[PDB]
């Protein structure tokens, strides 16, 4: 169960023991950014609750030259001896101690190693990141990634969220450099051959995978919450004045933050930086938060409304984590959606709180329909489940940790209302301060909202009502998938019943049955009718159950504004009623409960509990539609039809739709103005039924947007183009190698990520082969387009047709080198396989991946992805083979 | 946490 030397490794289980537990670290690091390497070393003071000849650790990749214990309390040990035996296993990350005398309980003692590596090639544990600057210099940068399991790349640690420790950290630096880290800077002393040495005030208990520390020469701006704490954006020096916005949306954050949960923050600066080459979108690492240079810098002149949006919702998740997280941490990486369903909850109360014209809550509805995709596959999985190896560990980052989970904690504080909702919260951080929680944990403290309260005959409802609630979400969390609440009306009596939402998987299918064997939910119901827009409210406990309605009524109305995580189908004249509601005067319905009919309706064609016709029929009113949102919902479906058409030859059919398209909608397509005025939603608006007119090549949409380019090619950027139709006017602008040529050069030269980002697009909506492949060949580089964008670029070229092959060609004949750049189970090629397979429709496609996954498991390669994709090139197939002649006939029959 | 780009 052992080796490297040889010798038995003593210990066995991926887990460490838990007889030493850490207290306090010395950290000291000396990295040298010209050879690109690092030398360090650490004092671990640990307590021994067990005795022991050995200690065990994590360490991966590092060099270890000294090892010595040394305690205050057991003599046998006091100063300065003796030295330990080391042993190396990595095979599981670990490293053992070999203590010469078996050790005491309940004494401390002080290990110390000295450890050494170059600084790191992807974008974990301490590596090298370079950026360029105005002039066009390179610099270099080196910055720590942790999560989850590599700070023990950096130095060998107790790496297990449960090890919270102090840190004491102390980094060597030229005086070229800044090093910044978790914590304040108490001190810099200066060295012999004129080196300097940053102390770092010690850290409060924390977790392993947050310690940060970074060496660079950037520029900040500061500033002062209402409470005292010191705000800083960092940024490469010429990038200064894109850090505005941040610092002012941090503070009005960091702000609402510590109001609402009724805890300060306890560090006294607050530091945000943006990391040239960074693989995450954000890093909540505590007091030194790292961010991709797009999360974070705006600028008003490149960066959109959409943009804006993005930085501050990153921003509002990263400061979330300050307390879901940092101050409050997982148990282990199986309840990791404790802290990412939490911060993504709290970006929307958080972002609608402070930036409320943000209009950020109707786009909260977006992440809860894009997980139900996904969710709706057999090959989902519960948010809370086993995962002990480190991939398993990094695959718990996806929809369901992050938009799952945020999503149910929506539903659950609709139920409870906000009071009793932060009421809870605020006791679950209070209570768990400096350690850690599990999914047990939060339920209780969510139930739970001399004596504390008076005695009452109501107080056993308020004793078992809270029982009632723990009872639910343990079946939201511990079950795959969604729950389909089907509607009966007959009478003034209403049948319910509920079943696993299944899609591409039909109500008669051999298959149906097994798949909706023992799943059953606690479905928080709420609903209004025609006559009174009141909301009601039921809890469908049972596999069947039933109401009376107070009244007769044209229609009923089930999940009111979306607020629950379940689909609705009316059984009978239920969709011909709601749906000529709409057609008829639509305002009777509450706009996210259009938003929610729009996307049922679409979704319930897919599970063949609805013809696709029907669906199609309901997106007629949107003629007479201005809530955008219901609007852009109904859209996107339409726009998904054509690009499904248009990535099969099935031309017949895509002409049909961009004439309905075009023809339908030609009035609001045509009231948009090319400008930046208006309101985000007038914003949202805008960007997207301009991009579609020019997909689907509307002669003035082109035309506008083809001189917007030359105007502003042939000033070389001097008249600009307003924001929201920056992408647009891009992208057709690199519809000839002119254009595509100079928005090339363009991007190597420009200083706006944002920028960058909205032409990497445009490039990729080119149609030669060649100008596709140099952009992917560039990407593999890294030098033009950084490896951080790769992924991202070869999902933009396999969306559209043109791209579709070759993206799969070479993913298939790169994939050994793709997995040199990545993990595994990183976000990256997570998304490489997922975004170059996933649209395909055809039964051909299907076998193809099918053997292209079957022999990445010949090699050690397993991801649940492959899965989900299979499930999804099948659901692709059976959607067609199940409803395209039902399209083609409903765009004709509309012709005519 | 995250994870994700955009
Ligand atoms: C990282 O490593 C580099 C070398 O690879 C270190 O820089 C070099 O070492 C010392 C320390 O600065 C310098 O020594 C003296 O510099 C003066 C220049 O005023 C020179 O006239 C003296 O004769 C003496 O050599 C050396 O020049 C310097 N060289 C270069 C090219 O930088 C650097 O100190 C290391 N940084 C850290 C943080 O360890
Ligand atoms: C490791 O981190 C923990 C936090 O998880 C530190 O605990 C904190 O320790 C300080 C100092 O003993 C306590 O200070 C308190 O504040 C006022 C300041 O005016 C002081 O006068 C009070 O008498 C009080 O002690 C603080 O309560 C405590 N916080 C918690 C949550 O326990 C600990 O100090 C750190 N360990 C090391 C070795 O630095
Ligand atoms: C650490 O010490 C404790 C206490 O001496 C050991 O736990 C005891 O024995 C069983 C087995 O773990 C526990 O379930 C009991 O709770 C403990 N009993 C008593 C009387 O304390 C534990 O086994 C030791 N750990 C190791 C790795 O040896
Ligand atoms: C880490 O190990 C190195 C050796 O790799 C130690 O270097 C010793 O330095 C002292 C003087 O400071 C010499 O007298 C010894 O002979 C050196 N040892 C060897 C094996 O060459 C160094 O002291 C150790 N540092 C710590 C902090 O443990
Ligand atoms: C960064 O923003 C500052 C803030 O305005 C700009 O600096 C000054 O702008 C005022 C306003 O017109 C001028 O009168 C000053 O002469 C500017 N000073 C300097 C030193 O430039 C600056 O132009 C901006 N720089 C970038 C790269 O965006
Ligand atoms: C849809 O219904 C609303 C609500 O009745 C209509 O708006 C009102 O119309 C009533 C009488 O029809 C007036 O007494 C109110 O003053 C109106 N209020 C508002 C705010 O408009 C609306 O006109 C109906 N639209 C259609 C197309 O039937
Ligand atoms: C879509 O249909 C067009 C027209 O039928 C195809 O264009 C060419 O079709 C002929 C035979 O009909 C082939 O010999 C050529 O090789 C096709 N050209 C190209 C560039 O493929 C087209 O192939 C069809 N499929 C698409 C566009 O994916
Ligand atoms: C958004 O903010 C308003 C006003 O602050 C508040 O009344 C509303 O409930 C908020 N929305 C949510 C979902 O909390
Ligand atoms: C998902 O479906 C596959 C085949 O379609 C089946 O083998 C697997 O067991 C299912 N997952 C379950 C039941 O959790
Ligand atoms: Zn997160």
């Amino acid at each position: 169960p052992v080796a490297t030397n040889g010798e038995r490794f003593p210990w066995q289980e991926l887990r460490l023991p838990s007889v030493v537990i850490p207290l306090h670290y010395d950290l000291f690091v000396h990295p040298n950014l010209t050879s690109l390497d690092f030398v360090a070393s650490e004092k671990i003071e640990v307590l021994v609750s067990n005795a022991t000849q050995f200690i065990i650790l994590h360490s991966k990749d590092l060099e270890i030259t000294n090892a010595t214990l040394q305690s205050e309390e057991d003599s046998r040990y006091m100063k300065p001896g003796k030295e330990l035996k080391v042993l190396s296993y990595p095979a599981h990350e670990q490293i053992a101690l070999l203590v010469p005398e078996k050790l005491t309980p309940h004494l401390k003692y002080y290990v110390a190693m000295d450890f050494q590596a170059k600084l790191g090639d992807g974008f974990e544990g301490f590596y090298k990141s370079t950026y360029r600057t105005l002039g066009g210099e390179t610099r270099i940068l080196a910055v720590t990634d942790f999560e989850p399991t590599q700070a023990r790349m950096a130095f060998p640690c107790f790496d297990e969220p449960l090890f919270k420790a102090n840190f004491s950290i102390k980094i060597r630096r030229e005086s070229r450099h800044i090093a910044l880290s978790n914590m304040p800077k108490v001190k810099t002393i200066e060295l012999e051959g004129g080196l300097l040495e940053d102390h770092f005030e010690t850290t409060v208990k924390m977790s392993t995978y947050l310690v940060a520390y970074i060496v660079c020469d950037f520029h900040s701006l500061s500033g002062f919450t209402s409470s005292g704490v010191k705000v800083s954006i960092y940024a490469s020096p010429d990038k200064r004045n894109q850090t505005h916005y941040a610092l002012q949306a941090s503070l009005k954050l960091l702000d609402f933050y510590e109001k609402y949960f009724d805890i300060y923050y306890p560090l006294s600066k607050l530091d945000l930086i943006a990391i040239p080459d960074f693989a995450p979108g954000a890093m909540e690492n505590w007091g030194l938060i790292t961010y991709r240079e797009t999360s974070l810098l705006f600028d008003p002149k490149t960066s959109s409304a959409s943009d804006k949006l993005w930085v501050t919702r990153v921003i509002a998740h990263e400061l979330a984590h300050q307390w879901f997280g940092n101050l409050v941490t997982m148990e282990w990486w199986n309840d990791i959606w404790l802290k990412e369903g939490f911060a993504k909850y709290m970006e929307l109360i958080a972002v609608n709180a402070t930036y409320p014209e943000l209009q950020f809550d109707d786009y909260f509805l977006n992440v809860c329909f894009e997980v139900i995709t996904k969710d709706s596959l057999n090959s989902s999985r519960p948010i809370s489940k086993p995962a002990e190896t480190p991939t398993q560990i990094q695959e718990m980052f996806d929809e369901v940790s992050y938009n799952k989970g945020a999503c149910i904690l929506n539903m659950l504080k609709d139920f409870l209302g906000e009071e009793k909702f932060q009421k809870g919260i605020i006791q679950y951080l209070k209570k768990f301060s400096y350690r850690n929680a599990k999914n047990d944990d939060l339920w209780s403290s969510l139930s739970n909202s001399h004596s504390d309260p008076k005695m009452t005959s109501n107080m056993l409802a308020f004793l078992g009502e809270n029982a009632e609630v723990k009872e639910m979400m343990t079946t939201w969390t511990l079950q795959k998938g969604i729950p389909l609440l089907v509607v009966k009306q007959d009478g003034c009596s209403l049948r319910l019943q509920q079943e696993r939402f299944l899609q591409g998987v039909f109500q008669e299918d051999p298959e149906w049955r097994a798949l909706q064997e023992r799943y059953l939910w606690h479905i928080p119901l709420t609903y209004s009718t025609s006559s009174s827009n009141v909301i009601h409210r039921h809890i469908l406990k049972s596999k069947t159950d039933t109401l009376d309605l107070p009244e007769k009524t044209s229609w009923v109305k089930f999940n009111v504004d979306s607020n629950g995580y379940y689909i609705v189908h009316y059984e009978g004249h239920g969709w011909d009623q709601l749906i000529t509601q709409l057609n008829q005067n639509h305002t009777l319905l509450r706009p996210k409960d259009r938003v929610g009919l729009i996307h049922d309706v679409f979704q319930l064609v897919g599970a063949g509990r609805l013809t696709l016709d029907k669906a199609l029929d309901m997106t007629y009113y949107l003629q007479h539609e201005t809530s955008s949102p219901a609007l852009l919902e109904g859209l996107s479906y339409l726009e998904s039809f054509y690009h499904m058409m248009d990535r099969r030859n099935i031309s017949d059919i895509s002409e049909n739709l961009k004439r309905y398209l075009l023809q339908y909608f030609k009035p609001v397509i045509d009231r948009q103005s090319w400008s930046d005025k208006g309101s985000v939603w007038d914003r949202m608006l805008r960007s997207a039924l301009l991009k579609l007119a020019c997909d689907l090549n509307h002669a003035p949409c082109i035309q506008k947007a083809a001189e917007l380019f030359s105007q502003w090619m042939e000033s070389s950027g001097k008249l600009n183009i307003p924001t929201d139709v920056l992408k647009i006017v891009y992208s057709v602008g690199a519809q000839t190698t002119a254009g595509w040529n100079y928005l090339l050069e363009q991007y190597e030269l420009s200083m706006s990520s944002a920028e960058q980002n909205k032409i990497l697009y445009a490039l990729s909506t080119s149609k030669h082969q060649e100008k596709l492949l140099k952009l992917i060949e560039l990407g593999m580089e890294g030098k033009v387009i950084k490896t951080q964008n790769l992924a991202a670029l070869l999902h933009a070229i396999a969306r559209r047709p043109k791209g579709q092959q070759l993206a799969w060609d070479f993913v298939r004949e790169n994939w050994t080198h793709l997995l040199k750049k990545f993990d595994l189970g990183s976000y990256d090629i997570r998304m490489i396989i997922s975004g170059t397979t996933a649209h395909f429709s055809s039964k051909d496609k299907l076998q193809e991946v099918k053997l292209f996954f079957e022999s990445l498991e010949a090699q050690g390669s397993h991801l649940d992805i492959f899965q989900t994709v299979l499930e999804t090139i099948t659901k692709n197939i059976k959607w067609l083979e199940k409803n395209l002649p039902t399209l083609r006939t409903w765009l004709m029959v509309n012709t005519r | 946490g995250p994870g994700r780009a955009f």
